[PDB]
């Protein structure tokens, strides 16, 4: 009669690694590293994403003729621009602290677009139609930004107008206008008459004004012509008021904007699907319960820590020694 | 092994004994088999288990974090911005893949030590009444059986 | 006879906790985190904080009038504003890389006030008195900031002035002044006479020029108009030269800046005592020898190190087991 | 336990040493007692003291540290900033929570192995002289006294 | 007859520590903590570096006079400035965005200076030659940089100038040019002619325009006049095109820019010498294969990691106990 | 030593055996010597040069690494970017030095540990064949030559 003390064992072929020895074949162990993924763009929490496709924030914003499709949203779980987003600003130009908007739009959730300055109301003394070219054309035609007008003299009479906004939202408003700078001193006189104008915005917190800076450069999709566009966040109760004599391409279309955290802008070329998850990345959505993830540092919702890792297999199981 | 039991004085593993991870054999007349401790094998896997709880509650699951954008004058800020991303990283990974190699070690001497300690449980136990032989197995003097064995594989036994 | 082998034990409570295990009692144990403080702004290294009370930097440094307390004030361990903290720029306006000043008073532990233009000596052929508005009223009465001073046209003579100053203190001076901006045309003449003015600041390493920006802006504590304020450092040595023909705020008095480290501006509403401390955070002053603190990521001093950590006990004798 | 001592085959502690954490029983003719062993207690105690100094020196005390402003164009770098200082705060809480839970089971465990120990420096001086019974206590043979206790409680004994 | 166990032991010193216990001597260790270096600035892959010398980054692309041993480099692995390296804009004046400038080259491996606009030859109706002050002296006599040219009237007839360039490199071409503020309107007559000139930069991405401000500033070597320089990278097939009306300091030479990674600038008063390494830093190279050093943060090549520790030594061995 | 072995039942170590850490003395008619066992010894080496080359992994190189400029109205920016290189700079310190602090006291275990596992590796071959004296040396009963001495530095021997 005996009697043996031993421990389990099996065929279990996983492997572990130790300060002292590599590839230990153990009993039982757990793996903390999630690398796989969904491959899609999906919602987070029922809201869907807001796909921007050929065009980018620029042209969404301004109201670019190719990005219409846009025109309906309102509300979106996170931003997504493409390899292709290049639709954004028609017009020459440049987009004054452009990089400072994106990272506002980060923390939008959602917003109201609304007729700040009525094309056919607002603009009398002052010419409204006719303000297109052929660099922002559709269908084949020459046109221009949904949201932003092109105010040109009204027969040689382009007066001093001076119109302005109060902000009863509640919220905040996202105003948005340009300024044009003809290549030409004979094409100032034909457009906004007066040779030496001006432009000036101002409210509380802004105050800036603007002259035309007429001159000679290089043709950018037939034009030696620019326009600068410009945005500012007007506070709840403040008023802003523009007041030119020419060059003002004024403000249209406006948004009343939603605050939400956790939101922001991605670039991925993935498929948007009807597919709901905790956890997104440009590369697709995640669903795991481990604590790391190498699947991409871009992250939206709840992930695990993104890491470089390949392997991180922790042991729970004994050394596996069959001796079968 | 830091406790020279396991692939150590008691040279394998028992594919047969499935009830846990540490057990007896038992060879009496009426018959031969393996019966694993509760006792041990509880225990190891509470603790195994608090340990890898304890592990993934130290690392805090991250939330949204998108990238930003500069301006062809902003190449300084561009670069400290990437300067800060890379280092966080370099950090997180070094963290995780050492706590992992450290833990590993020190889970599989656990083991070991767990092993050990119940052969000199049972030891204690005899003694006289049987003699060590080799792997961790005892030769009984007194003959015992299976109502026996069960007041080792208990620790009840009684017989100095 | 025998004799046993055994480990102490007592009535100890204190738990520890381990990877294996949770709430384990110990024989004997330290804490290493901090937890507790004295509630109180206090004095390091025997002076006291500077407190701005209702004041912020802005108005302490320009002179605002209701300032007056900070008046005598020349040396601090660190600066103190509050929750109403807004009496500064009395008359609206920008303050020009206004961070980049408290950036800068953040290592100053020292200054001497003094007047670098005297209001009665370096202003003839120019109007000194009669430069206050209600914006910066005093009493009850219109009033200015006791460091700038409002020049105006002596009996519509502008005539073109030039003030200089040379650094010879040894150390830095903090120069301020200021550029105002009237709303309309006509008050340009009723102030500075010239209809087209300028304002020329300039040194060897600071150079630039400053033109009316004149136009219709919302009130403001009952104003249209606005004014800029600026600032710079002038080195040892060189020479800082005003230039102006009417809207130059000038500079009544300058500081002599003594560098320290180890100082800094804090947010607090926290009581000043005669305490002294060795640290000192918005919430109160600690003193500690501990490793760690969860009190305040704010710190003044040499303190424990911030952590979020809520509990950090060390272990030190063994596993607590009575068996009374 | 790690070592199979502490709360193992000894099952509890003595509420009434009070001389040191490791020590003695002793029941002689004259009377009974308790003494703890100086050897012993005090190596440990020099140990965790050098211990807990180490790792309160890896810790370099915080010296003045203040916020920044930024105006409402500067948002990319104030959360630049932003996410800097809770990235360094996320690291120091891990490393600091981490160290002490690490720590914590190694001190248990070297106090488990300073007793098993004792316990063996002891056992391999009387050997014969004596019988090994329970609770880690030892039955004299040749019934000694108190002159002799503390040959024992000393290393100096003498008698395979 | 016996036989005893045992373990090694020897004459060795080396000591570690341990959380335990410090100071303990061991049998066999190692030291992962490099503290050694050659003392000299060497060659990273065969190139050698590009000494300043007296000269800085300014003075050496702009052409400072005093900088006439560089006009000959083409490439280098790293550029080296050292403790007088204070030749560089020579006539007072701003280098708009010069850290700007450095980072870029710090990624710039080799270029090809080439005169974008020949002196003689891209300039007639202007007058060349007679464009040179005190401030930039050479031999004695005046003179300007090497790269830029002082355009002045041609006899009273300053006509307004409009030249352009083509990038046709395949590469980046670096594009630098100055602006020049004379000092009383008196001088704008005698140097350019035009009282009311201007000079107007412009690309595809580039748009700026400038004009002189005239004022009175202190001297600076001997001038109250000042000269602003700037830059600009023009991308492959855009036009840059100036136009100016007089104060243009003309581009006489640009740069074919190289980009290579892994290069940078350093401070260091180093002897250079022919040496060859894998890792440089100011204090000299280092040649190890430990994991750690504490001779410099600033690093170039591949280098250990840079650390604040005095010692590092790992137990290999056992606690040596020699008990002879 | 926290098995006991080193600088303790065994009380010192041997300036002679030189072919590696761990070995046997032995003194037969014959005469003396000494031997190392290279089964201990090349294990131990093994895993100590794993582990040294396993630290010195997670440590990767650091590649180009230089400073950035910041003009007077930059003292925001400049200081950021001053905590942030600071910062890395600590930890990377911290982390350096525990992590050889914390495996220096996991070696020096490691090799007690081997010592006392290689002494209960042939105490439990001798068994009554020989006595234990001290210093962990054991005494033979049938009095065993060369021949002989190379079955125990083997694990051969046989004779219950
Ligand atoms: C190159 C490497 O990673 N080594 C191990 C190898 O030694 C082992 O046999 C195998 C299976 O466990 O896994 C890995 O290939
Ligand atoms: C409305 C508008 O901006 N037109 C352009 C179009 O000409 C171009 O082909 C496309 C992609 O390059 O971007 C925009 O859609
Ligand atoms: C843990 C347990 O099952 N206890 C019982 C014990 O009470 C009983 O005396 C013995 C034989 O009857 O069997 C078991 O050891
Ligand atoms: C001179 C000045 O700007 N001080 C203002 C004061 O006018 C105002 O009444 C008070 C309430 O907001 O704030 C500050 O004390
Ligand atoms: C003392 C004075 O000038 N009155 C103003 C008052 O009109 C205003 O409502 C308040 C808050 O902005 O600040 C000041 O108290
Ligand atoms: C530590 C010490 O004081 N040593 C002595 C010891 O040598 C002696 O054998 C014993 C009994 O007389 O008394 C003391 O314990
Ligand atoms: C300091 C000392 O003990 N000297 C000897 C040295 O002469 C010899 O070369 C070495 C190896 O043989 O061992 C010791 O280092
Ligand atoms: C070899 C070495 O590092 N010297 C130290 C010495 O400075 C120190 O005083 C002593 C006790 O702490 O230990 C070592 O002898
Ligand atoms: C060409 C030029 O810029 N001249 C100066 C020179 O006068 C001065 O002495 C030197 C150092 O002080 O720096 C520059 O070389
Ligand atoms: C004479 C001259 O050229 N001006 C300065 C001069 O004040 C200084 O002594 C010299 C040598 O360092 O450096 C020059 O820049
Ligand atoms: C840079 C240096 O001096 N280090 C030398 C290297 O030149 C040499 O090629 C190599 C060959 O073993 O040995 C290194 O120590």
């Amino acid at each position: 009669d005996t009697i043996c003390i031993g421990y389990h064992a099996n065929n279990s072929t996983d492997t572990v690694d130790t300060v002292l020895e590599k590839n230990v074949t153990v009993t039982h162990s757990v793996n903390l590293l999630e690398d796989s993924h969904n491959g899609k763009l999906c919602k987070l929490k029922g809201i869907a994403p807001l796909q921007l496709g050929k065009c980018n924030i620029a042209g969404w914003l301004l109201g670019n003729p190719e990005c219409d499709l846009l025109l309906t949203a309102s509300s979106w779980s996170y931003i997504v621009e493409t390899s292709n987003s290049e639709n954004g600003t028609c017009y020459p130009g440049d987009f004054i602290d452009y990089e400072e908007l994106r990272e506002q739009l980060s923390s939008v959730s959602s917003f109201e677009k609304f007729e700040i300055f009525p094309k056919t109301s607002s603009w009398p003394n002052h010419e409204t139609t006719k303000g297109v070219t052929a660099a922002c054309s559709y269908a084949g035609a020459s046109s221009f930004y949904r949201n932003l007008l092109w105010l040109t003299k009204k027969g040689s009479s382009y007066p001093k107008l001076s119109k302005s906004y109060v902000n009863n939202k509640g919220k905040e408003v996202l105003v948005l206008w340009g300024v044009h700078h003809p290549p030409t001193g004979t094409d100032q006189q034909s457009l906004y008459q007066n040779a030496d104008a001006y432009v000036s915005v101002g409210s509380s917190k802004y105050n800036r004004r603007f002259t035309p800076e007429i001159a000679a450069r290089p043709k950018v999709r037939d034009q030696a012509g620019r326009m600068n566009y410009y945005w500012t966040l007007l506070e709840p109760g403040d008023t802003i008021t523009f007041e030119a004599t020419g060059n003002l391409i004024a403000p249209w279309y406006a948004f009343a904007l939603n605050r939400g955290s956790g939101s922001g802008i991605i670039t991925s070329d993935a498929p948007v699907h009807d597919c709901n998850t905790k956890c997104q990345t440009p590369h697709g959505a995640i669903n795991s319960s481990l604590p790391f993830q190498n699947i991409h540092p871009v992250t939206i919702g709840e992930c695990p820590k993104y890491v470089r890792s390949t392997k991180l297999r922790m042991a729970t199981g004994l050394r596996n020694i069959p001796a079968r | 092994g830091l406790f020279g039991a396991i692939a150590g004085f008691i040279e394998g593993g028992w594919t047969g004994m499935i009830d846990g991870w540490y057990g007896y054999h038992h060879q009496n007349e009426q018959g031969s088999g393996y019966a694993a401790d509760q006792k041990s094998t509880q225990n190891a896997i509470d603790g195994i288990t608090n340990k890898v709880n304890s592990v993934i509650e130290k690392m805090n699951t991250q939330f949204t974090a998108v990238g930003k954008e500069f301006n062809n004058l902003e190449r300084r800020i561009e670069n400290l911005n990437k300067k800060v991303d890379d280092g966080f990283l370099d950090i997180w990974t070094y963290n995780a893949e050492l706590l992992v190699l450290l833990e590993n070690e020190r889970t599989l001497d656990f083991h070991d030590s767990n092993v050990r300690n119940l052969y000199e449980k049972v030891k204690s136990q005899l003694k006289n009444n049987a003699k060590e032989i080799g792997n961790g197995c005892f030769e009984f003097y007194h003959k015992c059986d299976d109502a026996c064995m069960e007041s080792v594989r208990n620790g009840t036994y009684d017989y100095p």
